[PDB]
Protein backbone atom coordinates (compact mmCIF):
# COMPACT_ATOMS: atom_id res chain seq x y z
CA UNK A 1 0.00 0.00 0.00
CA UNK A 2 0.81 3.71 0.47
CA UNK A 3 2.67 5.62 3.16
CA UNK A 4 3.49 9.52 2.92
CA UNK A 5 5.63 11.27 5.49
CA UNK A 6 6.15 14.90 6.18
CA UNK A 7 9.70 15.86 7.64
CA UNK A 8 11.16 19.45 9.56
CA UNK A 9 14.34 20.69 8.91
CA UNK A 10 16.72 20.79 11.84
CA UNK A 11 18.10 24.29 12.54
CA UNK A 12 22.27 24.39 12.16
CA UNK A 13 24.99 22.26 10.69
CA UNK A 14 25.48 20.58 14.40
CA UNK A 15 26.03 16.95 13.82
CA UNK A 16 22.68 15.30 14.15
CA UNK A 17 22.36 11.92 16.95
CA UNK A 18 19.52 9.86 16.41
CA UNK A 19 18.97 7.01 19.02
CA UNK A 20 15.48 4.46 19.74
CA UNK A 21 14.99 3.03 22.90
CA UNK A 22 12.13 0.50 23.93
CA UNK A 23 10.65 1.32 27.46
CA UNK A 24 8.01 -0.54 30.13
CA UNK A 25 6.22 1.80 32.31
CA UNK A 26 4.41 0.95 35.92
CA UNK A 27 1.64 0.74 33.93
CA UNK A 28 2.05 -2.13 31.66
CA UNK A 29 2.66 -0.20 28.73
CA UNK A 30 5.56 -0.70 26.60
CA UNK A 31 6.82 1.97 23.56
CA UNK A 32 9.66 2.86 21.93
CA UNK A 33 11.04 6.47 21.86
CA UNK A 34 13.01 8.10 19.37
CA UNK A 35 15.42 10.66 20.64
CA UNK A 36 17.13 13.54 18.49
CA UNK A 37 19.93 15.49 19.17
CA UNK A 38 21.57 18.21 17.33
CA UNK A 39 23.14 21.59 18.74
CA UNK A 40 20.95 23.63 20.91
CA UNK A 41 17.86 21.52 20.03
CA UNK A 42 17.15 17.75 21.36
CA UNK A 43 14.05 16.29 20.74
CA UNK A 44 11.81 13.22 22.04
CA UNK A 45 8.87 11.54 20.08
CA UNK A 46 6.40 9.83 22.38
CA UNK A 47 3.87 8.48 22.10
CA UNK A 48 1.49 9.25 25.03
CA UNK A 49 -0.66 6.64 24.01
CA UNK A 50 -1.93 4.24 21.56
CA UNK A 51 -3.36 6.65 18.93
CA UNK A 52 -1.34 10.44 20.16
CA UNK A 53 2.53 10.15 19.07
CA UNK A 54 4.27 13.95 20.33
CA UNK A 55 7.05 15.51 19.29
CA UNK A 56 8.55 16.89 22.86
CA UNK A 57 11.27 19.61 23.13
CA UNK A 58 13.99 19.62 25.89
CA UNK A 59 13.68 22.78 28.52
CA UNK A 60 15.96 23.84 31.32
CA UNK A 61 15.89 21.74 34.52
CA UNK A 62 18.67 21.23 37.03
CA UNK A 63 18.85 17.29 36.35
CA UNK A 64 18.06 14.94 34.05
CA UNK A 65 16.55 15.17 30.40
CA UNK A 66 13.33 16.98 30.80
CA UNK A 67 10.77 17.59 27.87
CA UNK A 68 8.04 19.16 27.00
CA UNK A 69 5.00 18.89 24.83
CA UNK A 70 0.88 19.13 24.61
CA UNK A 71 -0.07 18.52 28.67
CA UNK A 72 2.85 16.34 28.90
CA UNK A 73 6.17 16.41 30.84
CA UNK A 74 8.67 13.56 29.43
CA UNK A 75 11.18 13.15 32.18
CA UNK A 76 14.31 10.68 31.61
CA UNK A 77 17.33 10.37 34.27
CA UNK A 78 19.62 7.35 32.59
CA UNK A 79 17.82 4.54 31.97
CA UNK A 80 14.78 5.75 33.88
CA UNK A 81 11.93 8.38 33.07
CA UNK A 82 8.51 9.08 34.30
CA UNK A 83 5.49 10.69 32.35
CA UNK A 84 3.55 13.22 33.57
CA UNK A 85 0.08 14.24 32.62
CA UNK A 86 -3.04 13.17 31.52
CA UNK A 87 3.86 10.87 37.10
CA UNK A 88 4.02 7.49 35.77
CA UNK A 89 7.68 5.86 36.58
CA UNK A 90 8.93 3.54 33.51
CA UNK A 91 12.26 1.94 32.25
CA UNK A 92 14.79 0.98 29.40
CA UNK A 93 13.55 -1.92 27.88
CA UNK B 1 33.36 10.84 49.20
CA UNK B 2 29.84 9.71 50.27
CA UNK B 3 28.90 12.49 52.65
CA UNK B 4 27.05 11.61 55.91
CA UNK B 5 23.52 12.11 55.98
CA UNK B 6 23.53 14.88 58.99
CA UNK B 7 27.26 15.54 57.82
CA UNK B 8 25.76 17.05 54.54
CA UNK B 9 22.66 19.15 56.46
CA UNK B 10 25.40 20.61 58.60
CA UNK B 11 27.74 21.65 55.69
CA UNK B 12 24.50 22.97 53.83
CA UNK B 13 23.27 25.09 56.89
CA UNK B 14 26.62 26.93 56.66
CA UNK B 15 26.35 27.78 53.10
CA UNK B 16 22.86 29.40 53.72
CA UNK B 17 20.49 26.98 52.22
CA UNK B 18 18.16 27.14 55.34
CA UNK B 19 15.35 28.99 53.90
CA UNK B 20 17.16 29.59 50.89
CA UNK B 21 14.42 31.08 48.63
CA UNK B 22 11.96 29.66 50.96
CA UNK B 23 13.31 26.28 50.97
CA UNK B 24 13.36 24.98 54.36
CA UNK B 25 16.71 22.67 55.01
CA UNK B 26 15.71 19.36 54.83
CA UNK B 27 14.78 19.73 50.83
CA UNK B 28 18.34 20.46 49.90
CA UNK B 29 19.46 17.45 52.11
CA UNK B 30 16.46 15.19 50.35
CA UNK B 31 17.62 16.37 47.14
CA UNK B 32 20.66 15.43 47.05
CA UNK B 33 19.96 11.94 48.96
CA UNK B 34 17.58 10.94 46.04
CA UNK B 35 19.66 12.41 43.13
CA UNK B 36 23.16 10.83 44.31
CA UNK B 37 23.02 9.27 47.37
CA UNK B 38 25.39 11.74 49.17
CA UNK B 39 27.98 10.43 46.77
CA UNK B 40 30.25 13.83 45.52
CA UNK B 41 31.36 11.82 42.66
CA UNK B 42 28.19 10.49 40.93
CA UNK B 43 27.27 11.10 37.43
CA UNK B 44 24.50 9.77 35.41
CA UNK B 45 24.09 9.79 31.64
CA UNK B 46 21.07 10.88 30.00
CA UNK B 47 19.13 10.69 26.39
CA UNK B 48 19.90 14.34 25.25
CA UNK B 49 23.80 13.68 25.76
CA UNK B 50 23.91 15.29 28.77
CA UNK B 51 25.43 14.09 31.96
CA UNK B 52 24.49 14.79 35.57
CA UNK B 53 27.60 15.83 37.60
CA UNK B 54 28.10 15.42 41.55
CA UNK B 55 26.18 15.81 45.02
CA UNK B 56 23.40 17.85 43.63
CA UNK B 57 23.67 16.29 39.92
CA UNK B 58 24.61 19.33 38.01
CA UNK B 59 23.41 19.18 34.22
CA UNK B 60 25.94 19.48 31.42
CA UNK B 61 23.62 20.73 28.65
CA UNK B 62 22.32 23.58 31.14
CA UNK B 63 24.39 24.21 33.92
CA UNK B 64 27.96 22.90 33.51
CA UNK B 65 30.82 22.38 30.66
CA UNK B 66 31.53 18.83 30.18
CA UNK B 67 33.31 19.46 26.98
CA UNK B 68 31.10 16.75 25.49
CA UNK B 69 27.50 17.94 25.31
CA UNK B 70 25.84 19.10 22.78
CA UNK B 71 24.15 22.68 22.74
CA UNK B 72 25.65 23.74 25.98
CA UNK B 73 24.67 26.66 27.77
CA UNK B 74 26.71 26.50 30.77
CA UNK B 75 24.69 28.91 32.55
CA UNK B 76 26.94 28.44 35.90
CA UNK B 77 30.15 29.11 33.73
CA UNK B 78 31.47 26.38 35.55
CA UNK B 79 33.81 23.27 34.12
CA UNK B 80 31.41 20.24 35.41
CA UNK B 81 34.95 18.58 36.59
CA UNK B 82 34.67 21.36 39.36
CA UNK B 83 31.69 19.98 40.92
CA UNK B 84 33.44 16.25 42.19
CA UNK B 85 34.82 17.97 44.82
CA UNK B 86 34.60 16.19 48.42
CA UNK B 87 33.77 19.98 49.13
CA UNK B 88 30.33 20.88 48.13
CA UNK B 89 31.07 24.85 47.73
CA UNK B 90 30.73 25.01 43.47
CA UNK B 91 27.75 23.02 43.86
CA UNK B 92 25.83 24.65 46.65
CA UNK B 93 26.74 27.91 44.61
CA UNK B 94 25.56 26.40 41.33
CA UNK B 95 22.43 25.24 42.70
CA UNK B 96 21.71 28.78 44.64
CA UNK B 97 21.48 29.73 41.04
CA UNK B 98 19.29 27.27 39.49
CA UNK B 99 16.93 28.22 42.40
CA UNK B 100 17.96 32.13 42.08
CA UNK B 101 16.99 32.02 38.72
CA UNK B 102 12.99 30.83 39.63
CA UNK B 103 13.31 27.80 38.37
CA UNK B 104 13.01 26.35 41.79
CA UNK B 105 13.32 23.25 43.61
CA UNK B 106 11.18 22.00 40.60
CA UNK B 107 14.09 21.64 38.53
CA UNK B 108 15.60 18.56 40.18
CA UNK B 109 14.13 15.51 38.70
CA UNK B 110 14.68 13.64 42.29
CA UNK B 111 13.07 16.31 44.43
CA UNK B 112 10.42 16.22 42.28
CA UNK B 113 9.69 12.82 42.74
CA UNK B 114 11.03 11.87 46.43
CA UNK B 115 10.73 14.73 48.16
CA UNK B 116 8.13 17.30 46.90
CA UNK B 117 5.12 16.98 49.20
CA UNK B 118 6.80 14.81 51.79
CA UNK B 119 8.10 15.14 55.33
CA UNK B 120 11.70 16.73 54.00
CA UNK B 121 12.21 17.82 57.60
CA UNK B 122 12.98 14.78 58.94
CA UNK B 123 15.90 14.65 56.65
CA UNK B 124 17.35 16.71 59.06
CA UNK B 125 16.04 15.63 62.09
CA UNK B 126 18.60 13.39 65.13
CA UNK B 127 21.10 15.70 63.34
CA UNK B 128 21.71 18.82 66.03
CA UNK B 129 22.75 21.32 63.31
CA UNK C 1 28.74 26.37 -1.88
CA UNK C 2 27.64 23.50 -0.14
CA UNK C 3 24.94 22.53 2.92
CA UNK C 4 23.77 19.89 4.58
CA UNK C 5 20.11 19.05 6.36
CA UNK C 6 18.57 17.01 8.74
CA UNK C 7 15.42 16.40 8.96
CA UNK C 8 13.02 15.36 11.47
CA UNK C 9 10.15 12.58 10.83
CA UNK C 10 6.52 14.02 11.94
CA UNK C 11 4.30 11.44 13.19
CA UNK C 12 0.67 10.45 11.77
CA UNK C 13 -0.69 10.74 8.52
CA UNK C 14 -2.64 14.45 9.89
CA UNK C 15 -2.76 17.18 7.23
CA UNK C 16 0.82 19.22 7.67
CA UNK C 17 0.08 22.95 7.70
CA UNK C 18 2.99 25.84 7.47
CA UNK C 19 3.51 29.16 7.83
CA UNK C 20 6.17 31.46 8.15
CA UNK C 21 5.73 34.35 9.87
CA UNK C 22 7.65 38.00 10.43
CA UNK C 23 8.01 39.63 13.85
CA UNK C 24 9.21 42.48 15.09
CA UNK C 25 9.64 42.76 18.97
CA UNK C 26 9.96 45.60 21.78
CA UNK C 27 13.70 45.62 21.78
CA UNK C 28 14.11 46.19 18.05
CA UNK C 29 14.92 42.59 17.26
CA UNK C 30 13.62 41.33 14.01
CA UNK C 31 12.91 37.72 13.11
CA UNK C 32 10.89 35.28 11.11
CA UNK C 33 9.25 32.16 12.71
CA UNK C 34 8.10 28.66 11.28
CA UNK C 35 4.76 27.40 12.51
CA UNK C 36 4.19 23.67 11.78
CA UNK C 37 0.89 22.46 12.54
CA UNK C 38 0.02 18.70 11.79
CA UNK C 39 -2.51 16.54 13.58
CA UNK C 40 -1.71 16.52 17.44
CA UNK C 41 1.38 18.42 17.52
CA UNK C 42 2.18 22.02 16.57
CA UNK C 43 5.40 23.42 16.57
CA UNK C 44 7.19 27.00 16.00
CA UNK C 45 10.70 26.97 14.72
CA UNK C 46 11.92 30.19 16.63
CA UNK C 47 15.41 32.09 16.38
CA UNK C 48 15.66 33.31 20.07
CA UNK C 49 18.40 34.98 18.82
CA UNK C 50 21.19 35.68 16.43
CA UNK C 51 22.70 32.42 16.70
CA UNK C 52 20.44 30.07 17.96
CA UNK C 53 17.11 28.69 16.88
CA UNK C 54 14.76 25.99 18.43
CA UNK C 55 12.41 23.99 17.74
CA UNK C 56 9.49 24.93 20.49
CA UNK C 57 6.72 22.67 20.95
CA UNK C 58 3.22 23.95 21.72
CA UNK C 59 2.23 23.01 25.29
CA UNK C 60 -1.44 23.14 27.49
CA UNK C 61 -2.82 26.53 28.11
CA UNK C 62 -6.29 28.05 29.03
CA UNK C 63 -5.39 30.68 25.90
CA UNK C 64 -3.27 31.86 22.91
CA UNK C 65 -0.81 29.46 21.53
CA UNK C 66 1.99 28.27 24.59
CA UNK C 67 5.42 26.93 22.61
CA UNK C 68 7.99 25.68 25.00
CA UNK C 69 11.74 24.87 24.36
CA UNK C 70 14.85 25.25 26.13
CA UNK C 71 14.68 28.08 28.88
CA UNK C 72 12.16 30.05 26.50
CA UNK C 73 8.49 29.95 26.38
CA UNK C 74 7.19 31.33 23.12
CA UNK C 75 3.54 32.14 23.92
CA UNK C 76 1.34 33.78 21.14
CA UNK C 77 -2.02 35.36 21.25
CA UNK C 78 -3.31 36.67 17.55
CA UNK C 79 -0.86 38.59 16.04
CA UNK C 80 0.83 38.92 18.91
CA UNK C 81 3.55 36.80 20.93
CA UNK C 82 5.90 36.86 24.34
CA UNK C 83 9.23 35.43 24.16
CA UNK C 84 9.93 34.60 27.89
CA UNK C 85 13.25 33.13 29.50
CA UNK C 86 16.90 34.85 29.07
CA UNK C 87 8.93 38.85 28.92
CA UNK C 88 9.59 40.34 25.44
CA UNK C 89 6.44 42.18 23.63
CA UNK C 90 7.05 41.15 19.70
CA UNK C 91 4.23 41.43 17.13
CA UNK C 92 3.76 40.50 13.48
CA UNK C 93 5.76 42.21 10.79
CA UNK D 1 -22.88 40.81 25.53
CA UNK D 2 -20.41 43.12 26.79
CA UNK D 3 -19.91 42.56 30.70
CA UNK D 4 -19.81 45.90 33.01
CA UNK D 5 -16.76 45.50 35.00
CA UNK D 6 -19.21 45.65 38.71
CA UNK D 7 -21.52 43.75 36.68
CA UNK D 8 -18.91 40.83 35.95
CA UNK D 9 -17.76 40.59 39.38
CA UNK D 10 -21.08 39.77 40.92
CA UNK D 11 -22.18 36.92 38.45
CA UNK D 12 -18.61 35.26 39.01
CA UNK D 13 -18.90 35.28 43.01
CA UNK D 14 -22.23 34.05 42.45
CA UNK D 15 -20.44 31.20 40.90
CA UNK D 16 -18.12 30.83 43.96
CA UNK D 17 -15.16 32.17 41.99
CA UNK D 18 -13.77 34.24 45.23
CA UNK D 19 -10.88 32.04 46.56
CA UNK D 20 -11.74 29.42 44.02
CA UNK D 21 -8.90 27.30 44.25
CA UNK D 22 -7.53 29.77 46.32
CA UNK D 23 -7.56 32.64 43.81
CA UNK D 24 -9.37 35.87 44.99
CA UNK D 25 -12.23 36.94 42.64
CA UNK D 26 -10.42 40.28 41.76
CA UNK D 27 -7.90 37.40 39.44
CA UNK D 28 -10.65 36.08 37.53
CA UNK D 29 -12.35 39.81 36.76
CA UNK D 30 -8.77 41.31 35.88
CA UNK D 31 -8.32 37.98 33.50
CA UNK D 32 -11.66 38.52 31.48
CA UNK D 33 -10.90 42.48 31.36
CA UNK D 34 -7.35 41.80 29.35
CA UNK D 35 -8.33 38.15 28.02
CA UNK D 36 -11.69 39.85 26.11
CA UNK D 37 -13.14 42.95 27.89
CA UNK D 38 -15.77 41.57 28.56
CA UNK D 39 -16.78 40.56 25.82
CA UNK D 40 -18.66 37.38 25.85
CA UNK D 41 -18.78 36.93 22.07
CA UNK D 42 -15.06 37.54 21.43
CA UNK D 43 -13.01 35.18 19.10
CA UNK D 44 -9.28 34.83 18.61
CA UNK D 45 -7.28 32.82 16.01
CA UNK D 46 -3.84 31.64 16.64
CA UNK D 47 -0.83 30.16 15.53
CA UNK D 48 -1.47 26.74 15.70
CA UNK D 49 -4.58 26.75 14.33
CA UNK D 50 -6.69 26.91 16.87
CA UNK D 51 -9.43 30.30 18.38
CA UNK D 52 -9.84 31.39 21.93
CA UNK D 53 -13.54 31.73 22.66
CA UNK D 54 -15.83 33.90 24.84
CA UNK D 55 -15.03 36.10 27.90
CA UNK D 56 -12.48 34.17 29.03
CA UNK D 57 -11.16 33.01 25.66
CA UNK D 58 -11.03 29.21 26.03
CA UNK D 59 -8.60 27.79 23.59
CA UNK D 60 -10.02 25.19 20.91
CA UNK D 61 -7.09 23.16 20.65
CA UNK D 62 -6.88 22.18 24.64
CA UNK D 63 -10.40 22.97 25.83
CA UNK D 64 -13.44 23.13 23.58
CA UNK D 65 -14.62 21.98 19.92
CA UNK D 66 -15.03 24.26 17.45
CA UNK D 67 -14.76 21.53 14.56
CA UNK D 68 -11.94 23.05 12.95
CA UNK D 69 -8.81 22.87 14.74
CA UNK D 70 -6.53 20.12 14.40
CA UNK D 71 -5.08 17.33 16.98
CA UNK D 72 -8.08 18.84 19.50
CA UNK D 73 -8.35 17.78 23.01
CA UNK D 74 -11.50 18.86 23.85
CA UNK D 75 -11.26 18.63 27.54
CA UNK D 76 -14.17 20.26 28.90
CA UNK D 77 -16.26 18.03 26.29
CA UNK D 78 -17.79 21.50 24.76
CA UNK D 79 -18.54 23.25 21.49
CA UNK D 80 -16.91 26.28 21.58
CA UNK D 81 -20.07 28.06 20.30
CA UNK D 82 -21.18 26.54 23.63
CA UNK D 83 -19.11 29.60 25.17
CA UNK D 84 -20.12 32.64 23.51
CA UNK D 85 -23.64 32.94 25.74
CA UNK D 86 -24.51 35.82 27.25
CA UNK D 87 -24.24 33.84 30.31
CA UNK D 88 -20.93 32.94 31.50
CA UNK D 89 -22.23 29.64 33.34
CA UNK D 90 -20.51 27.47 30.60
CA UNK D 91 -17.25 29.58 30.31
CA UNK D 92 -16.68 29.43 34.08
CA UNK D 93 -17.44 26.33 34.67
CA UNK D 94 -15.01 25.04 31.94
CA UNK D 95 -12.47 27.65 33.73
CA UNK D 96 -12.93 25.94 36.94
CA UNK D 97 -11.54 22.40 35.70
CA UNK D 98 -8.58 24.32 33.68
CA UNK D 99 -7.18 25.63 37.09
CA UNK D 100 -9.18 22.66 39.18
CA UNK D 101 -6.72 20.31 36.82
CA UNK D 102 -3.83 21.97 38.44
CA UNK D 103 -2.87 24.49 35.28
CA UNK D 104 -3.32 27.42 37.55
CA UNK D 105 -4.20 30.72 36.60
CA UNK D 106 -1.10 31.16 34.51
CA UNK D 107 -2.64 29.49 31.99
CA UNK D 108 -4.31 32.67 30.57
CA UNK D 109 -1.72 34.61 28.57
CA UNK D 110 -3.92 37.30 29.56
CA UNK D 111 -3.57 36.76 33.27
CA UNK D 112 -0.13 36.56 32.92
CA UNK D 113 1.23 39.53 31.59
CA UNK D 114 -1.25 41.62 32.59
CA UNK D 115 -3.24 40.71 36.39
CA UNK D 116 -0.08 38.03 37.74
CA UNK D 117 1.78 40.45 40.66
CA UNK D 118 -1.01 43.20 40.45
CA UNK D 119 -3.26 44.65 42.41
CA UNK D 120 -5.84 42.81 41.67
CA UNK D 121 -8.28 43.11 44.06
CA UNK D 122 -8.99 46.15 42.97
CA UNK D 123 -10.87 44.62 39.73
CA UNK D 124 -13.60 43.92 42.38
CA UNK D 125 -13.69 47.17 43.92
CA UNK D 126 -16.29 50.17 44.62
CA UNK D 127 -19.05 46.85 42.96
CA UNK D 128 -20.79 46.28 46.42
CA UNK D 129 -20.83 42.75 46.50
Amino acid sequence: KQAQVDYLALPGDAKLDTRSVDYKCENGRKFTVQYLNKGDNSLAVVPVSDNSTLVFSNVISASGAKYAAGQYIWWTKGEEATLYGDGVACKER
Amino acid sequence: KVFGRCELAAAMKRHGLDNYRGYSLGNWVCAAKFESNFNTQATNRNTDGSTDYGILQINSRWWCNDGRTPGSRNLCNIPCSALLSSDITASVNCAKKIVSDGNGMNAWVAWRNRCKGTDVQAWIRGCRL
